[PDB]
């Protein structure tokens, strides 16, 4: 119904709760919007989003379980309604040429953060694991 | 009420 | 500065980041993707930790920029637009005016009022916000 019911009936499911929110990590990097890097890792960060993306338990290492819903979300939150996992992975290029994500070698659909972000976070990739209670792979 | 989009080249909307 | 952990617990330390309408929130509710102005407006007048540049007077949904320069950098920061200033943060809320979403107070200056019915979008009403919020009418 109204945006108290909405934060409410949201609430009740567990949702809204990122331990890395992405409006507040674009704060501390000064960036100003949200960018993909931050926008995944709220994702990764909110246990209600672990069924189309997640942790794989080895450090930084994550996978999509559902790439196409991963796209869906990033292009709602930027206004861009045609947006798909292909248009995506475009964009995830720039990532790999900066050496911030990298694809996990034989494997699809698997990245990993490849840049020091434990220094950046201030977290270590265990201790968002316990926290978001992920089963390794 | 409808919230139609800000955007104008005085008032730019920023995006990315 | 230290790390994004170090952050949060410090500006949680200053009883920041807890606004009773956070304007990514609302944007969610309403389908606009990035934030807009409005939402943007909500979040500073339901957070306590900006009532020294920002506040409500008391009086329905009317609100001061007690300090509209403030106001502007922060969005500027929020949005990327260094050069953000008042100007400029004028002539938005002015498109907001032809829209019937923020009207001027006249007679006093950096006083507006939002004219649509926010009461019904948020669920709730202007007092119920000021009691939250402890504002002290003008």
């Amino acid at each position: 119904g109204t945006f108290k019911d909405y934060v409410r009936d949201r609430a009740d499911l567990n949702k809204d709760k990122p331990v890395i929110p992405a409006a507040a990590l674009a704060g501390y990097t000064g960036s100003g919007p949200i960018q993909l890097w931050q926008f995944l890792l709220e994702l990764l960060t909110d246990k209600s989003c672990q069924s189309f993306i997640s942790w794989t338990g080895d450090g930084w290492e994550f996978k999509l379980s559902d790439p196409d819903e991963v796209a869906r979300r990033w292009g709602k939150r930027k206004n861009k309604p045609k947006m798909n996992y292909e248009k995506l992975s475009r964009g995830l290029r720039y990532y790999y040429d900066k050496n911030i994500i990298h694809k996990t070698a034989g494997k699809r659909y698997v990245y990993r953060f490849v840049c020091d972000l434990q220094s950046l976070l201030g977290y270590t990739p265990e201790e968002l694991h316990a926290m978001l209670d992920v089963k390794p792979d | 009420p409808s919230f139609d989009s800000f955007d104008f080249e005085d008032f730019p909307a920023a995006l990315w």
